[PDB]
RNA sequence: AAGAACCUUACCUGGUCUUGACAUCCACGGAAGUUUUCAGAGAUGAGAAUGUGCCUUCGGGAACCGUGAGACAGGUGCUGCAUGGCUGUCGUCAGCUCGUGUUGUGAAAUGUUGGGUUAAGUCCCGCAACGAGCGCAACCCUUAUCCUUUGUUGCCAGCGGUCCGGCCGGGAACUCAAAGGAGACUGCCAGUGAUAAACUGGAGGAAGGUGGGGAUGACGUCAAGUCAUCAUGGCCCUUACGACCAGGGCUACACACGUGCUACAAUGGCGCAUACAAAGAGAAGCGACCUCGCGAGAGCAAGCGGACCUCAUAAAGUGCGUCGUAGUCCGGAUUGGAGUCUGCAACUCGACUCCAUGAAGUCGGAAUCGCUAGUAAUCGUGGAUCAGAAUGCCACGGUGAAUAC
């Protein structure tokens, strides 16, 4: 039956769903390769089917929103690997070595009063 | 001062505001004009009596003003004779029913704007500073202050100079994010002008 | 149905509004969602410290707006008065539509 | 030109403006307002047109519907 | 345009929203003034600070 | 810096090519957050690269790099007397980062095309050994040892 | 100064008033007020109309107006080196000090020197100092992850019904939201380290060595800045330095400099197609949709005081095609003509549209500034201010690095 797994990042809410089968690549009833997936997330969201496994084994439903390109990604990323347990999710400790069951925490910083961005400083006359 | 003000600071933690009424965007600066206009009046009335703290707050979409104080006993009077005869007036100021309830707290000493008109009155009288204003520091640790500190702004003892002088007695504990600090500013009006006034008393830490 | 769209400062405070029109309703008679809670309003400020000059620091300001949904979908009519109007809402501002 | 569907004139200086175009011209009207957009029925007639301390002699002229009556008139001194 | 109504620019032009301009409420300041209290920045920060203004506080987003 | 260590993350391998090494020359490449317009320019300036020379892809601007590789770089350093530019041994890492540094500035300064066109051709008269890339190497071994023994 | 066309605005040239623009206070007469006029640039003076009201005690009185009287009012006038109040700054730098004790004739010292250790007067050990208090730390907010409570205006997997559009039952699973909570404490182990403190490395773990951000600014320094936000000691003018009003000025221009925007292009211009946001704001508002106009815009006009409706159709990006090194299909200054929008008003002195014109500039001297990771960089969006006013400031997100021996 189902797998299902979440995720997030920057904002972006994402929905994984996994079960058996030759699986295309399904993204808010449409597919990822129709939503441009020779550049969207290229080869990146189907990381768990790249190191551990195969892709042909796991048919595939997603529903994203947010976020840009490296946006939509990494919410889908993080819920497709967590959503890789067909029999268990002890193939999460050999892609704990890889690092994908942990998504990047970071988020944009605010704006602050006096800097031209959030870091960059504004130039000053003499010293 | 460069410090942030100790009651704003706190206002979501500890500190109740000292108005509490809910407004909408179309009434918010008619009941803040209001509510502006009657501690003006509130202030000048009840010097005697000595105000701790307020509370304005909504009721049946009107007005209703809890005064917390010193001395409920001229305020009081007769029965609700002399707090009526301020409602009455106050709802004629907001323009609504105004209620008022004058709410005692007990060693009012120990409280800080209660205390500051205190040391302020002595300065008033044109008294010696400072031994006066130390012995009435040593007063609310006396009465089981954990924390007290005063400080004084001002051409002081009538000086050509500007000078200020503080003292601390006891923990108050200022960059604490948990402390209980009770502050006001309060000032007096000299024949040499105006002389600042800032007393810190702390009560708890949680 | 009948429905309540409330207004807070404190969370903490509409959510004992939002537990008293339900502990009412279900005395009452009954039929109550209890709060749905939307999303919050923060009106977020920034205004210049100084009286004179010194653009560089200025200081930030907040307030949160609280907003909580309840409905009655009870067609008990004659015990929804009875629900209306005796409760005094928590001391903070709400509004009762049908 | 600008100014959508037709411009603005004084009405003071419009009856003062009718005394002109009836009886004639005579001398330089002193007027405080800049602000009348110039039509035809000024033409031919001397007003003058305040600077911010003087009424500057204008003489109106045969294309001056074009143009206001502040127009003309020079508020800045230069060397 | 049309007639004689045009010309009915007798007003006092003390009708015109170009015409008042929202000064501090407390102290007369034409500068600083933010609408939603209706006053000059720093008397704002006066009454907010001292806890009088209803659930205002500080923000730390 | 003086204290405490730095030791950042190891990127993404290029998609299909395979290339984390060529990631890297486009993340170098990248002008102003566009890495869209970065890798429509090293697909581009690879194949036509290969293309150019018969070559096979990985190797192509790998042999080409090779020759700009020099073994020290050159610091400017002071005890006694005025300045000194003193040579130092690079570290391995760091010298695959200057042969792909210099190579930008480098395509920027061409009489070239379009940006696919001109880095191939950089690329060109690397791989042939004879244009500004190998030039910009063949410096500091003739610098060195005029100077040797400042820290 | 988070908004100089008048007003703002203080100043000038002009027009005026002097118990006044505003208070407090008396008398006397008049409802307040809604209409209209001539003369004047207007302020205004000078009119005719009309209205002639709630309490009353029949002298009235309160709401309120006009006239006159004298006590007075007024000043962004002066004095920040008389001041409060308030703020900058060195600097969120890690220091700074008092009780007692000892030591020295005494100023004072020690504590707060040492030996180690850290982000750190952080901590241990050692010590003629033991203790205390301010400080960094930590309580907080927000964010990285999970669990519970809750399910409309939000969300949509599994289900049916579908004009098969989350649309309409319904499911509330699940998203999100917002209420409440959990977890990470050097704790788990090993090693190293004066065994202590501590440190390094690894473990496990979504998050590991102050988790990230923000809030939070010691004692004190510059007799700092602010008498124009306000208050205020003192001084001065008070038929003028006050008050009211019209136009003008604050926007000038042989110049110099600061701080920003936009360029000098081919990673780009120009044309068509194509596509993911995040945070806002809104009733004298925002204003769909629909129609009309060359467009700016115009007329008619739903819906919503907002997870709903509106501004609002996010752009860079991506797919194809053109241009090919040129002062260019680059670039826009300047200037012309013809238009739209706001307002009593576009005249000195507004923004914006359309057509036309197409300067300079082909990457900037000596010198100098910023930044160590979702940062730099780069492209959009939004708000406050607001009649109309942005390349500013304030806020949000998209794409997104290089290098730190």
């Amino acid at each position: 039956n189902q797998y299902y797994g979440t995720g997030r990042r920057k904002s972006s809410a994402a929905r994984v769903f996994i079960k058996p089968g030759n699986g295309k690549i399904v993204i808010n009833q449409r597919s990822l390769e129709q939503y441009f997936g020779r550049e969207t997330a290229r080869m990146v969201v189907r990381q768990p089917l790249e190191l551990v496994d195969m892709v042909e084994k796991l048919d595939l439903y997603i529903t994203v929103k947010g976020g840009g390109i490296s946006g939509q990604a990494g919410a889908i990323r993080h819920g497709i690997t967590r959503a890789l347990m067909e029999y268990d999710e002890s193939l999460r400790s050999e892609l704990r070595k890889a690092g994908f069951v942990t998504r990047d925490a970071r988020q944009v910083e605010r704006k602050k009063v006096g800097l031209r961005k959030a870091r960059r400083r504004p130039q000053f006359s003499k010293r | 001062g460069q410090k942030v003000h100790p009651n704003g600071i706190r206002l979501g933690i500890v500190k109740p505001w000292n108005s509490t009424w809910f407004a909408n965007t179309k009434e918010f600066a008619d009941n803040l004009d209001s509510d502006f206009k009657v501690r003006q009046y509130l202030t000048k009335e009840l010097a005697k009596a000595s105000v701790s703290r307020i509370v304005i707050e909504r009721p049946a979409k009107s007005i209703r003003v809890t005064i917390h104080t010193a001395r409920p006993g001229i305020v009081i009077g007769k029965k609700g004779e002399d707090v009526e005869k301020l409602r009455k007036v106050v709802a004629d100021i907001a323009g609504v029913p105004a209620q008022i309830n004058i709410a005692e707290v007990r060693k009012p000493e120990l409280d800080a704007k209660l205390v500051a008109d205190s040391i302020t009155s002595q300065l008033e009288r044109r008294v010696m500073f400072r031994r006066a204003m130390k012995r009435a520091v040593q007063n609310a640790m006396r009465l089981g202050a954990k924390g007290i500190k005063v400080e004084v702004s001002g051409r002081l003892g009538g000086a050509e100079i500007a000078r200020t002088e503080w003292y601390r007695e006891g923990r108050v504990p200022l960059h604490t994010l948990r402390a209980d600090i009770d502050y006001n500013t309060s000032e007096a009006h000299t024949t040499y002008g105006v002389i600042g006034v800032k007393v810190w008393i702390f009560k708890g830490e949680i | 149905r009948i429905r309540i769209r409330l207004k807070a400062f404190d969370h903490r405070l509409i959510d004992q509004a939002t537990a008293e029109i339900v502990e009412t309703a279900k005395r009452t008679g009954a039929q109550v969602r209890g709060p749905i809670p939307l999303p919050t309003r923060k009106e977020r400020f920034t205004v210049l410290i100084s009286p004179h000059v010194n653009k560089d620091a200025r200081d930030q300001y907040e307030i949160r707006t609280h907003l909580r949904l309840v409905d009655i979908v009870e067609p008990t009519e004659k015990t929804v008065d009875a629900l209306m109007r005796l409760d005094l809402a928590a001391g903070v501002d709400v509004q009762i539509s049908l | 030109r600008s100014l959508k569907k037709g411009p603005f004139i004084d009405l003071h200086l419009l009856k003062k403006v009718e005394k002109a175009v009836e009886s004639g011209d005579k001398k330089p009207l002193r007027t405080w307002s800049r602000r009348s957009t110039i039509f035809p029925n000024m033409i031919g007639l001397t007003i003058a047109v305040h600077n911010g301390r003087q009424h500057v002699p204008v003489f109106v002229t045969d294309e001056m519907v074009g143009h206001k009556l502040g127009e003309f008139a020079p508020t800045r001194t230069y060397r | 345009r049309w007639n004689a109504v045009l010309k009915l620019q007798t007003l006092p032009r003390d009708s015109s929203p170009s015409r008042q301009r929202n000064r501090c409420r407390q102290t007369g300041r034409p500068h600083g003034f933010l609408r939603k209290f209706g006053l000059s920045r720093i008397k704002v920060r006066e009454a907010a600070m001292r806890g009088e203004i209803p659930g205002l506080k500080k923000a730390s987003w | 810096p003086r204290r405490r260590v730095i030791g950042q993350r190891k990127i993404l391998p290029d998609p299909k090519f395979g290339s984390e090494l060529l990631a890297k020359f486009v993340n170098i490449l990248m002008v102003d957050g566009k890495k869209s317009t970065a890798e429509s320019i090293v697909y581009s300036a690879l194949e036509t690269l290969a293309q150019r020379s018969g070559k096979s892809e990985l190797e192509a601007f790998e042999v080409a790099l090779e020759n700009v590789r020099p073994t020290v770089e050159v610091k400017s350093r002071r005890v006694g007397g005025s300045t000194y530019q003193v040579p130092v041994e690079v570290r391995p890492v760091r010298r695959n980062a200057l042969a792909m540094r210099w190579i930008v500035e480098a395509a920027r300064k061409r009489g070239d095309k379009s940006m696919a066109l001109r880095l191939a051709n950089e690329l060109s008269d690397a791989a042939e050994n004879k244009g500004t890339a190998v030039k910009k190497r063949e410096d500091v071994h003739r610098m060195a040892e005029a100077n040797k023994a400042f820290a």
